[PDB]
RNA sequence: GCCACAGAG
DNA sequence: ATTTTTTTGCCTTCCGAAAATTTTG
DNA sequence: CAAAATTTTCGGAAGGCATGCTCTGTGGC
């Protein structure tokens, strides 16, 4: 638990902060492949629905 | 006002019988509870 | 022959006597004969 | 695994309960104008309120 | 109900089969062959 | 002949949330089709906010026809309904 | 005045789809329910479902 | 001896008490003192000298009260009868129907002991103006209307039914329904088209009234 | 009845026969065993589990009564331990359990 | 287009 | 022309077979 | 009284449904 100064106001934080290296993994799910929007577009030949 | 199943007024001697229960009784019950609560406050003041 | 029922109700799997919190005893059974239980003498039929 | 049965339970409950509504005379009726309850819950009070 | 002309038992036996419009059984577009696949209803209609 | 007279009205005099929503939608649809407004709109352009302003001080020309289940109806002026 | 206003606004408003509300208010706790083992009033041989 | 005699006598006595309460609840004139008839007086009155139940002695007739005939002008006397045969066929059922028709009773309550043949269940609507209700002694050991689960059912007259239909402005097919051969409907003897008011006790509000129609 | 034919170790069955007398006969080989004047029985002793005397232990430090036991031809005891118990409905008499002090053979009445 | 598995909450 | 299964529970309708009851001789 | 017709009761098999709700990919016919 380290003692950290906050970068916004500069003062000492009133609680010690658990500070250290953790191994993080970047997962394959990214928002660039997930965002979608339609408005009007193609329709099915049978039911004439999107 | 409490009406019997026939459709006329109900006597005061038998206002609280089972067969004369109407749809308004809940409302009446609410009012009774309301009065009771106020009465309780008054009773407390009287005791003081 | 030794698998016939000579006494009791044919659908009651088993019966236990439970002592409740207040200390009084109730008889609770596993089965489908409600009418035969509440018609059995010693059992209050109006509270079963 | 609980979601698989819970979804079917919810679908059945709604397909049996969708048509009911509170009419303007405070009587809950089906879509075929038949009474289920004369007053909602015995006192006609909204659980939300 | 026999008050309408179509309310007869013999209506419920297949004599005339109404061939559906092709707009509800459309031919699927090609994938890897110049020919186009047909719906199962059209094939069954030809078999009938 | 199915109209209940104004004196013998029995339905509650409080405007329900569904009546408020339908009134706002109808008035916004009317305003979006170039209907005149009865408020001093302060640069507002969206019809829905103009409809809310019209309901705010009860300057809206509609009435609500409540159907009882038997068939008789009951006409309530929107300015009469309490909100 | 406050009590009467709270009572008069607590009534079920006409037109409410109260059947759908009840169907959802029964189905959703079924989703929230976890499956546990219960027994009938302090005896371990019952295991009432 | 004990098991075959005393238990049967007690069961028949409780069934008789339940039948008396059922007839009293329909509005027929039965005094209050007659329904808590103790086992000693029951043995001294309706039982044999050697200790047998004489079910022919305990059959009786009931007449309507002035209040019941005031509310229901079409109500007439009934005849309740207990059968001695273990299983009733068609001969004794036809005899009971013939007796009911001959003595001109509006209705008759038949109480069989073990079982009734299906051929006799289709013979009960034989009389056009009169109706026949069949009960079981085992089903009458305990009263169902005194159960804590069953609330108060009160059948309504034709005037009260019309008043209810006018108050809620609806046709009789739109009411909630209660079947005939339902236990409470059998207890009160509802016919088709009769409307019963039910006093429900809910912890949320208190006491509130619901209505059902026999079908 | 589980018995086997000693000639071929096949199962033995009982047939009426033309004479109407039962015999242990084998349907495979020519063997019979008449049972005229001979008893055969296959006893299946069902298991017996211990049961607690639900009325035992209740006849201790209780009042006595002068009631003759039903086995008068074997003994003539008079004093018997008696007590009352309600095992029935509340509108019918509360039963009495009483046991003779000399011959046992406990019995009850209403 | 139809199937087939693979994952996301 | 040898020859595996690969979830688990609940529900109504049908349909002989046997049992129960009445009905003819 | 017991033979014959009618009706009811009782099984095992034959059907059907459920086996979430949405969404994103690939690979092979
Ligand atoms: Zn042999
Ligand atoms: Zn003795």
């Amino acid at each position: 638990k380290d003692m950290l100064y906050s970068g916004i106001t500069g003062e000492c934080l009133q609680a010690y902060i658990f500070f250290g290296p953790i191994y993080y993994q970047k997962l394959k799910h990214m928002v660039l492949d997930k965002m979608h929007a339609r408005a009007r577009g193609p329709r099915a030949v049978l039911t004439r629905q999107p | 006002v409490r009406y019997d199943n026939s459709g006329c007024l109900v006597k005061r001697e038998d206002l609280n019988k089972a067969e004369y229960v109407d749809q308004y009784d809940a409302e009446r019950d609410f009012y009774h509870s309301l009065r009771e609560y106020i009465n309780g406050k008054a009773t407390a003041l009287a005791n003081l | 022959l030794p698998d016939v029922v000579v006494k009791g109700l044919p659908d009651i799997s088993r019966a236990v006597i439970n002592i409740r919190d207040d200390g009084k005893r109730e008889l609770l059974v596993e089965g489908y004969g409600l009418r035969d239980v509440m018609c059995t003498d010693g059992v209050i039929g109006s509270r079963t | 695994v609980k979601t698989a049965e819970t979804g079917y339970m919810s679908r059945r409950l709604m397909k049996s309960l969708e048509d009911l509504s509170c009419q303007y005379d405070n009587t809950v009726r089906t879509s075929a104008n038949g009474i289920v309850q004369f007053t909602y819950g015995g006192d006609g009070l909204d659980p939300l309120e | 109900d026999a008050t309408v002309p179509s309310g007869r038992p013999e209506t419920y036996i297949w004599r005339y089969l109404p061939a559906p419009p092709v707009c509800i059984r459309p031919s699927v577009m090609m994938q890897d062959s110049p020919a186009s696949n047909e719906d199962d209803l059209t094939v069954k209609l030809t078999e009938i | 002949e199915k109209a209940i007279p104004k004196d013998q009205r029995a339905t509650t005099p409080y405007m329900t949330k569904y009546e408020r929503a339908r009134i706002l939608g109808t008035r916004a649809l009317q305003i979006s089709m170039n209907a005149p407004v009865f408020v001093d709109l302060e640069g507002e352009t969206d019809p829905l906010r103009i409809a809310m302003k019209e309901l705010a001080e009860k300057k809206i020309p509609l009435v609500i026809r409540r159907y009882l289940p038997d068939g008789s109806f009951e006409d309530w002026s929107v300015e009469e309904l309490i909100v | 005045e406050i009590a009467l206003f709270k009572y008069r606004k607590a009534r079920l408003e006409p037109g409410t789809a109260i059947g759908a509300i009840g169907a959802q208010s029964i189905g959703e706790p079924g989703t929230q329910m976890t499956l546990k083992t219960f027994h009938f009033a302090g005896v371990a041989s019952m295991n009432v479902t | 001896m004990d098991q075959e005699n005393e238990r049967n006598i007690s069961r028949l006595w409780r069934a008789f008490r339940t039948v008396k309460e059922m007839v009293k609840d329909r509005g027929y004139f039965i005094t209050q003192e007659e329904v808590e008839l103790p086992l000693e007086d029951f043995k001294a009155k309706y039982c044999d000298s050697m200790g047998r139940p004489q079910r022919k002695m305990m059959s009786f007739q009931a007449n309507p009260t002035e209040e019941s005939i005031s509310k229901f002008p079409d109500m007439g006397s009934l005849w309740v009868e207990f059968c001695d045969e273990p299983s009733v066929g068609v001969k004794t059922m036809k005899t009971f129907v013939i007796h009911i028709q001959e003595k001109n009773f509006q209705t008759g309550i038949f109480v069989y002991q073990n079982n009734i043949t299906p051929s006799a269940m289709k013979l009960v609507p034989s009389i056009p103006p009169a109706t026949i209700e069949t009960f079981n002694e085992a089903a009458l050991v305990v009263n169902i209307t005194h159960h804590e689960l069953v609330p108060k059912h009160i059948r309504l007259s034709s005037d009260e039914k019309r008043e209810l239909l006018k108050r809620y402005r609806l046709k009789e097919s739109q009411l909630p329904r209660i079947q005939r051969a339902d236990p409470v409907a059998l207890y009160l003897g509802l016919k088709r088209g009769e409307v019963v008011k039910i006093i429900r006790k809910s912890e949320t509000s208190g006491r509130y009234a619901s209505y059902r129609i026999c079908m | 009845m589980l018995s086997f034919c000693p000639s071929c170790n096949n199962m033995l069955l009982i047939t009426s026969g033309d004479s109407g007398v039962y015999t242990l006969a084998c349907r495979s080989c020519p063997y019979e065993f008449p049972i005229e004047g001979i008893e055969i029985y296959d006893r299946k002793k069902l298991p017996r589990k211990e049961v607690d005397d639900v009325l035992g232990g209740g006849w201790d430090n209780v009042d006595q009564t002068k009631t003759q036991c039903p086995n008068y031809d074997t003994c003539g005891g008079e004093s018997a331990y008696f007590f009352q118990l309600q095992i029935r409905s509340a509108d019918e008499p509360m039963t009495t359990f009483y046991k003779c002090v000399n011959c046992g053979h406990r019995w009850k009445e209403n």
